[PDB]
């Protein structure tokens, strides 16, 4: 949402967006990481080395930060009862964003959001599954996970009932009206006999669409189109409650969340194509005029929708960008299910590899391999100075703790929560994540070092 | 049309059903024709070849103090009682002379 | 075109062949009433297609085609002709003889 | 192992030549054009029934009546492809494409082993693998910039 | 010094160019359009001042401008404003027992006591020369169509002021019956004694639907099948009219379709029928209330009980801005009445119409409150006194 | 980023004068609505530079915010702050806009001091979590015994309407609010009472309407009232219909059959009249316009006809008369009729209104708001809206806290007892969150023209050792037991001005950089 009208300064915003289509967590730390390469690649353009010499140095750096990364990793999800990884691991996303005072509460809905929704034979999650919508009003408390649909209900009719308890849902597509082709017609009348057959085919046309809907035993209808004045008084007659101009991806998420098929026609209806709900029922949400729908019970439904609350519209846009972010890292575990621990943990643990691998050997690339290891301490050197600490104490501390032992999870964090070990403050981040923060930060820093003339323009006109 | 043997006694019957009105009305003993609307240059001839005169476009107002002042009816259609084309050629108006000067 | 909304439907294959040849046969209608005279010179104030300039070809009769309308007053003064407008309505005092 | 029908037609419900007026006389035929409407593409979506095609691809757009047709029948359809993409999907499964469904038979369908739709970059993508006749193939580039990639399709 | 009888009146001049003489409190803000934020305000004041009483509208802004004005030392004193509200408000209550005790109760019997209420509204406008003529046609308007001794609202919609240019403001009247500014046609009768009345809103035209319609041509005689059997229609229809028995037809104005074509209009003329054309579909209401007649719109149901009735109903052919109808007598007529206003400027009759309103309201005030004071700064000096009295 | 900046038109700063920007944005927006809050402040009249004013005068804070467009940045917030809290309760909308504005404000004193705005943002946290147990164990809640709880939704609605231009109108307007919400019967939907707003007579004039007003008089000629009559309403197309097959035309060989086809289209629409007159009606509602061919057919009949009324017309019809809305006419025996006593016609204001006096099961109201100005007509419309919406809360939920101040120093002293039990850190922003719920009765204090300085420190005395129910006392200017004077609010109400203040709040000081984009069309 930049207005830069820099060649050099764009790249870097499709880097982060490049992290987002992908992982989706890191893409604050993957700018700070590539513009950490170009720091250290600034002092060592100054003392003669090719600038090619230095992006082929950190290839040969950026190698070793992949194979040190995949040294402790485990995760025991199962997706039935060992739901304590991945609730941490979200809180570690949702850690950084305003929904802190939601910490416990909206990480176990990003949670088990993703789990009803993804096929675990496939390893493959849809977002297309998972609605999120949002609406003012009340606080960040009241957000639930609301199993089923949330759309806007417009019943045509006043006097409808506003809660249904067991739901025969008929999902239709055509539009309650005398059907009417897709080709110009221009139905000729002749005499008064056939203007009274035309009083007399609609009248029992909209006796049949409403007769085929109650002989498949249904008591809701949802309808994409809009519907007539004369099928408005029918559906109270005959106590079948139906909505009006329903979105297209959104009667789709219907049909899943209750076992239903979206039929064409109205002769087509039968009792096999119905879907199966609980409470059906539209909630006012103060003085306006929403009245969107709630489904609490459901039967093995693959849909699930995110209802966001909060007391503006800035915590709740954010709230749709912040559980984005803890959605998709419940994405990456089933992807792959290695973890490793963040907080500046793993960032220390790869520069010590860097600097190991740096003297073996001290050819050519020896000074290009210590400009990685001392750019890949920027992001926990930059966790130490927003936290209100130092960060040449703190980071001389940490890592001088891992070479005089066996190298744990040692990062650091802002109340500290006593001692620095991540593996007991559950600060645990995805490995994939971390291993394309590397990878794409180091192949963007190649195509802005690879490059010795700009060819811009002057002025606009 | 659906057939093609119809199609000239269509296109005669625009000028037939015309030339209709313009031979009642003249056959009565009129001479003298006034006209708000428009006469073309078909209806023309009809009184060429009769002798009589045909003024066409003249003005609202003048129709309604030649009509009152000698004693003719203001027609504009076809009338009394279901008739084909009557005319009520009694209350044609009169005149001493009808001169272009 | 007449004064008027014609539109034919044809749904025949004998249908678009008999509108082309109604259209001839109208030219050859009003050709064959103006020369029950016996006529000369014909003198029209509109075009003459070239289907009526046939009939009058094999008939002998000298054609102008675009005369003006105040020609046309001064020519029926000077011949003695009527300014006719049908061609099926056509007498003998119509006739600009003396010329 | 499923089966490609590659198609040229729409399967839509308002299918128009652009020059069609339906004259009725009655209310009772009325109502049987616009039950032939409906039968004409019903009767399209039962040429590519019962011959084995799962997957369906054409290059002309599919209107919801055809989609939740085939959702019905568990039969995969991608409508609106691109005709580059339909003349390599063709050297791929070794099949033909087929302007009119009322020739389908097993010589024109394709073949393949694994028919998938990943999500690759956030984006979906619908790839063919495993058949060993592949006179084509497709070199999927992924990288951090959309510069970045085009220097990688021009290297 | 637009108040009171010896008061001038003003004259704005919009923008536009249309410049009109006022001297009417709630006509003269409405036409400053001042753009102070506070001085609106006072704009709406004189606003429902029209609305409720309808006489007052400059002795309230009289009274809030001074209101205000004796607040400017009581804001330099220390007090607070919650404090004058407060106060302001125990001065208001006891003002209406000032103003109950110097009120006589009167009836709307007596025509004198209703005669010099109106004609006290008329000593400030331009119609004060013209009091002789204008005060005892606002009583009679008012008083025959409220129906007195049974009812405390009169509705003023039902007194129609029709506005015409010519002679002077003697010249004014107060027909009882219905005035209409539409034309004649065809207009070669112009009067009618013994008139029965009807008022139809069907269209006298060919027919046609709310559907599509054609005419399907495809023969020699069925070119005469169609203007023979649409000559054969509408002669069903003015026989129909003319054997109910009626000689007036009020057409109502159609915007879809023709109302009255040139082939009705010669049958219509034929059977001495006086045709008036364009009626406004909002004014219908106040003719069937007039003459009693019945808004008929099918022409199956053109029946002799939904007529009217008229003693002559005849177009006044007026010397000076054209001319109008003029319906002279109805059986049972109704609670409306109709006041045309001459003048020889368009300035005064826009004035006449503005005092005449500001005289019918003064009934108007009669009828939901049967009491009145003395005018002239009289209840003003025993508002002052008492007050006075009451603050020590 | 300002060094070698890389940007067209666009600006931006960071952690110098982006938190300048945003504490002096907010501020000015708390300071304006500063003097409109408390039950002796003033109000405000908002005008344009022109082309059509239309000058709007509110006291609520939200009203005010949503037409000034401010073009601050962080102010905005604030903006939509006060608007979703006119959506969610209707009530303290002003007051949560002082709220989040004093909390801002002791965050400008932390600026000096070298305090961390995480800090502060963990600090409000825990102080947010201890004013929320402070009003959840003062809420008075209210079951059976309805003579006290009728009393209750009085107090209610006094402390609501003490605060607007309803000042001496308490005896009234009370219970033209109170019995507008319990002739509900029901769920507040808030749009059964439909207010009326009329020029002429004062404020005293106006009352709560016992049957339902309605515009669009019946027909021409009509009867103008029916004695105990049944009432159906409809929503379905008269005369003109076009039915609903497009693409059907009248083609025909002769002009004689149209007579015939236009004949049948009229025996077709007298026909459905003929079917609505079965059910033995006397009154006809139609949402859609009614033209002249049924019009003349249920003036024959003795029915009236009441001609596109509204679309929300009919549903408060509906729920005044006791029917449904019968948009098709088939079977008489499954469609329930309205009741009524009298149908005729009252004039309110030179116009006539029609008055359905004597309804059954009126679950609606019409509230005839009759003002001296029009000015006076919108400020008082938004101040009953502002009282209408609370006590149709309050019926659902029952809790009620006791307002005047009193509520804000129990949610101030549960904080000040849980700073004491803090390391110093954090402790110095819990301070400084429970100074700003100090400042809403000093603001109410100060606006009457009292003493803030000594009023509040008597507060914070009283409620230290004791006193739960102590609260300010407006009236006579001295500290009074809330209890007595039935100064009370809604646990929802001041709930929501606690909660979204402190939301709004965390996300502004959360805020190190404003980088702001280039405008388009501003040169
Ligand atoms: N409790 C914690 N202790 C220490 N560090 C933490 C904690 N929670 C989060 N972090 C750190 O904060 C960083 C936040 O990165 P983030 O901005 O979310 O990346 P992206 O922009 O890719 O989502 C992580 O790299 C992580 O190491
Ligand atoms: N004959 C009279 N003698 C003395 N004063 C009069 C006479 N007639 C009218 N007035 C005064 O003229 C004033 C006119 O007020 P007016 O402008 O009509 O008030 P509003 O604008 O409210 O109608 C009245 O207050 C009345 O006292
Ligand atoms: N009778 C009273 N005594 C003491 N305080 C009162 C009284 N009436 C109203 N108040 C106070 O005046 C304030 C008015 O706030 P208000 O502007 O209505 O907030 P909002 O704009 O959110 O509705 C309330 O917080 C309330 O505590
Ligand atoms: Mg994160
Ligand atoms: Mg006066
Ligand atoms: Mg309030």
């Amino acid at each position: 949402m930049m207005d830069v009208d820099h060649q050099i300064a764009k790249l870097m915003v499709e880097l982060s967006k490049s992290q987002d289509d992908e992982i989706g967590d890191g893409t604050t730390g993957v700018v700070v990481l590539a513009g950490a390469l170009l720091e250290e690649a600034e002092q060592l353009l100054d003392r003669g080395i090719h600038p090619i010499r230095i992006a082929d140095g950190y290839e040969q750096a950026a190698r070793v930060a992949i194979e040190h990364l995949d040294k402790i990793s485990d995760s025991v999800l199962v997706d039935i009862k060992d739901t304590e990884p991945l609730i941490q691991t979200a809180k570690t996303t949702l850690g950084s964003k305003v929904v802190n005072s939601c910490h416990r509460q909206m990480a176990e809905i990003a949670v088990n959001a993703v789990l009803t929704v993804a096929d675990m034979e496939r390893r493959d999650v849809d977002f297309e599954l998972i609605k999120v919508e949002g609406k003012v009003g009340g606080r960040l408390e009241d957000t639930k996970l609301i199993k089923g649909v949330i759309v806007d209900k417009d019943f045509s009719h006043p006097q409808m009932p506003k809660k249904v308890e067991d739901a025969k849902i008929a999902i239709l597509t055509c539009p309650f009206e005398p059907p009417k082709p897709k080709t110009k017609h221009k139905l000729d009348v002749t005499s008064v006999e056939d203007y009274k057959a035309l009083q007399k085919y609609e009248k029992e046309k909209f006796e049949e669409m409403i007769q085929q809907i109650k002989e498949t035993g249904a008591n809701l209808a949802i309808c994409q189109w809009g519907f007539d004045d004369e099928a408005n008084h029918l559906l109270l007659q005959n106590n079948l409650p139906a909505v009006r101009w329903v979105g297209g991806p959104e009667i789709e998420l219907i049909a899943i969340a209750t076992g239903g098929r979206i039929v064409p026609r109205f002769s087509e209806l039968t009792a096999e194509k119905l879907g199966f709900a609980g409470l059906v029922q539209e909630i006012s949400f103060g003085t306006t005029k929403d009245k969107m729908l709630v489904i609490e019970q459901c039967k093995n439904s693959r849909a699930v929708t995110i209802f966001i609350r909060g007391g503006n519209k800035m915590i709740i846009e954010e709230a749709k960008r912040s559980l984005h972010d803890a959605l998709c890292v419940i994405r990456n575990l089933i992807r792959d299910n290695r973890v490793v621990y963040g907080g500046g943990a793993a960032e220390i643990s790869c520069a010590l590899a860097v600097s190991q691998e740096a003297d073996k050997c001290p050819t050519l690339e020896q000074y290009a391999m210590r400009a990685f290891a001392d750019a890949l301490e920027v992001i926990p050197m930059a966790l130490s100075e927003n936290s209100g600490m130092n960060p040449i104490q703190t980071m001389t501390e940490v890592r001088a703790r891992q070479v005089k032992e066996m190298n744990p999870a040692l990062g650091i964090d802002c109340l500290h929560k006593g001692t620095n070990d991540m593996k007991q403050q559950h600060v645990i981040e995805t490995l994939i994540g971390k291993k394309q923060q590397i990878s794409l930060a180091t192949q963007m820093v190649r195509m802005i070092l690879k490059i010795d003339d700009i060819r811009k323009p002057g002025e606009s006109e | 049309i659906t057939d093609p043997e119809k199609l000239d006694q269509i296109r005669q019957r625009e000028s037939d059903i015309t030339k209709e009105r313009i031979q009642k009305i003249l056959a009565t003993g009129a001479n003298v024709i006034l006209t708000t609307g428009g006469i073309d240059d078909m209806c023309l001839k009809y009184f060429v070849e009769a002798g009589a005169m045909a003024v066409r476009r003249v003005l609202k107002r003048d129709l309604k103090r030649i009509a009152k002042a000698s004693g003719a009816t203001i027609l504009s259609t076809l009338a009394n009682l279901e008739g084909e084309e009557t005319f009520e050629a009694a209350m044609l108006g009169q005149a001493e002379e009808v001169v272009q000067e | 075109k007449g004064e008027s909304q014609t539109d034919i439907e044809i749904t025949r294959e004998e249908d678009f062949t008999r509108i082309l040849q109604m259209e001839e046969e109208y030219i050859q209608q009003l050709c064959e009433d103006i020369i029950q005279l016996k006529p000369d010179v014909v003198i029209t104030e509109k075009g003459i297609s070239d289907l009526a300039q046939h009939y009058l070809m094999r008939a002998n009769i000298t054609a102008i085609r675009r005369v003006r309308k105040t020609d046309n007053n001064r020519i029926a003064r000077a011949c003695g002709a009527r300014i006719v407008s049908r061609p099926e309505e056509l007498r003998e005092d119509d006739v600009g003889t003396g010329a | 192992n499923p089966k490609i029908a590659l198609l040229n037609v729409e399967l839509e419900l308002k299918a128009e030549k652009d020059n069609a007026e339906i004259r009725v006389h009655t209310v009772e035929d009325y109502q049987a054009i616009v039950d032939a409407e409906w039968n004409i593409l019903y009767d399209k979506l039962e040429k590519i029934h019962h011959s084995g095609a799962k997957v369906v691809s054409s290059k002309l757009p599919i209107g919801d009546v055809a989609t939740q047709y085939f959702a019905d029948r568990d039969m995969f359809c991608a409508g609106r492809v691109p005709e580059e993409d339909l003349k390599r999907t063709m050297m791929a499964c070794g099949g033909s494409i087929q302007t009119s469904v009322n020739a389908l038979s097993a010589d024109v369908l394709g073949r393949c082993q694994v028919f998938e739709e990943t999500q690759i970059g956030g984006e979906r993508y619908n790839f063919f693998t495993g058949c060993p006749k592949a006179k084509t193939c497709t070199f999927i580039l992924r990288g951090g910039a959309e510069q970045f990639m085009e220097e990688t399709e021009r290297s | 010094t637009s108040l009171g009888p010896k008061g001038m009146d003003k004259m704005i001049q919009d923008g536009k160019g249309d410049v009109t003489i006022t001297n009417d409190g709630a006509t003269i803000l409405k036409q400053m359009q001042v753009l102070h934020p506070a001085a609106r305000m006072l704009v709406e004041l004189s606003k429902a001042q029209d609305i409720e009483a309808g006489d007052g509208t400059t002795s309230v802004v009289i009274i809030a401008g001074s209101l205000l004005d004796s607040c400017t030392k009581l804001l330099q004193k220390g007090i607070h404003p919650t404090i004058i509200s407060e106060s302001f408000q125990k001065a208001l209550e006891k003002g209406i027992e000032i103003l109950t005790d110097m009120s006589r109760p009167v009836e709307l019997s007596d025509r004198e006591t209703l005669l010099n209420s109106a004609t006290t509204s008329l000593n400030s406008k331009v119609v004060s020369q013209y009091s002789s003529l204008l005060s005892p046609m606002s009583v009679n308007a008012v008083m025959k169509v409220i129906d007195p001794a049974t009812a405390t609202s009169v509705d003023l919609r039902d007194i129609k002021i029709v506005k015409k240019l010519g002679g002077t403001i003697d010249d004014c009247e107060l027909v009882e019956g219905l005035v209409l500014t539409q034309k004649v046609s065809n207009s070669g009768i112009t009067r009618v004694e013994k008139a029965k009345i009807g008022l139809i809103q069907f269209c006298l035209s060919a027919p046609k639907t709310d559907m599509d319609n054609q005419i399907v041509v495809s023969d020699y005689a069925q070119m005469d099948r169609v203007l023979r059997e649409e000559r054969a229609y509408i002669l069903n229809l003015v026989k129909q009219i003319k054997k109910t028995g009626c000689n007036v037809l009020l057409i109502q104005k159609s915007i879809l379709r023709d109302a009255l074509s040139d082939l009705a209009l010669h049958f219509l003329n034929k059977m001495k029928i006086m045709v008036i054309k364009d009626i406004e579909r909002e004014d219908i209401e106040f003719i069937c209330k007039t003459i009693g007649t019945k808004p008929v719109a099918h022409i199956d149901q053109f029946t002799a009980d939904m007529l009217g009735s008229a003693e002559l109903a005849e177009e006044v052919n007026l010397n000076g801005s054209g001319k109008l109808l003029k319906i002279t007598g109805c059986a049972s007529p109704g609670k409306t009445v109709t006041i045309v206003v001459r003048g020889s400027n368009k300035l005064v009759i826009e004035e006449a119409e503005r005092s005449i309103h500001d005289a019918l309201c003064v009934i108007r005030c009669l009828v939901k409150k049967r009491a009145l004071i003395a005018g002239g700064g009289a209840p003003e000096i025993e508002l002052a006194l008492r007050l006075t009295e009451y603050s020590r | 980023a300002p060094v070698n900046i890389f940007k067209a038109g666009a600006d931006e700063e960071r952690a110098e004068t982006a938190r300048l920007t945003s504490f002096i944005g907010a501020i000015a927006i708390g300071d304006l609505v500063k003097s409109t809050l408390g039950p002796k402040g003033m109000d405000k009249i908002l005008l344009s530079s022109g082309r059509d004013a239309s000058l709007m005068v509110t006291n609520d804070g939200a009203t005010i915010l949503k037409n000034i467009g401010v073009d601050n940045p962080a102010a905005k917030v604030l903006v939509d702050m006060s608007r979703v809290q006119d959506d969610e309760v209707g009530d303290g909308t002003t007051s949560v806009t002082v709220l989040a504005a004093e909390l801002l404000r002791e965050a400008e004193s932390l600026i000096a001091k070298k305090i961390h705005p995480q800090t502060i943002i963990a600090g409000w946290r825990e102080a947010t979590k201890a004013a929320r147990e402070a009003l959840l164990s003062s809420a008075v809640d209210h079951g059976s015994d309805e003579v006290k709880f009728r009393q209750d939704l009085m107090n209610i609605a006094g402390t609501t309407l003490s605060s607007k231009l309803l000042t001496h109108h308490k005896d009234h307007f009370t219970k033209l609010a109170v019995e507008a919400v319990l002739r509900l019967k029901g769920s507040g939907n808030l749009e059964a009472i439909h207010i009326i707003k009329k020029l002429g007579g004062s404020l005293a004039d106006s009352y709560l309407d016992e049957g339902f007003l309605l515009d669009k008089k019946i027909g021409v000629n009509q009867p103008k009232r029916i004695e105990n009559a049944k009432i159906l309403i409809a929503n379905t197309g008269m005369d003109t219909d076009k039915i609903k097959i497009f693409g059907s035309r009248v083609r025909v060989d002769s002009t004689a059959k149209v007579a015939e086809i236009e004949h049948a289209e009229k025996e077709k629409m007298k026909e459905k009249v003929e079917r609505i007159l079965k059910h033995g009606i006397n009154c006809f509602i139609n949402r859609q316009l009614i033209y002249n061919y049924p019009e003349q057919l249920f003036g024959a009949a003795g029915v009236m006809a009441i001609e596109h009324a509204d679309f929300a017309g009919v549903e408060r019809l509906a729920l005044v008369t006791g029917g449904e809305i019968a948009s098709t006419f088939d079977h008489p025996e499954l469609v329930k009729l309205g009741s009524c006593k009298l149908i005729e016609e009252v004039m309110i204001g030179e116009d006539k209104l029609i008055h359905f006096s004597g309804v059954a099961l009126g679950e609606a109201c019409t509230i005839v708001l009759r003002g001296a100005t029009q000015q006076i007509l919108d400020e008082a419309e938004r101040s009953l809206h502002d009282a209408l919406c609370v006590l149709a809360q309050t019926v659902k939920d029952s809790r009620t806290v006791y307002g005047g101040g009193c509520s804000e120093m129990l949610m101030a002293h549960a904080v000040t007892q849980l700073a004491n039990r803090t390391p110093g850190k954090e402790a110095v922003a819990m301070e400084s969150y429970a100074k700003a719920l100090r400042m809403l009765p000093t603001i109410i204090a100060d606006n009457a023209g009292y003493d803030s300085a000594d009023l509040v420190a008597q507060l914070r005395a009283a409620h230290s050792e004791g006193n739960t129910t102590a609260g300010l006392d407006m009236r006579e200017g001295t500290i009074g037991d809330m209890a007595i004077l039935g100064i009370t609010e809604s646990f929802q109400v001041k709930r929501q001005v606690l909660l979204s203040a402190a939301e709004a709040a965390e996300v502004i000081l959360r805020v190190d950089n404003i980088i702001k984009a280039a405008p388009r069309k501003r040169v």
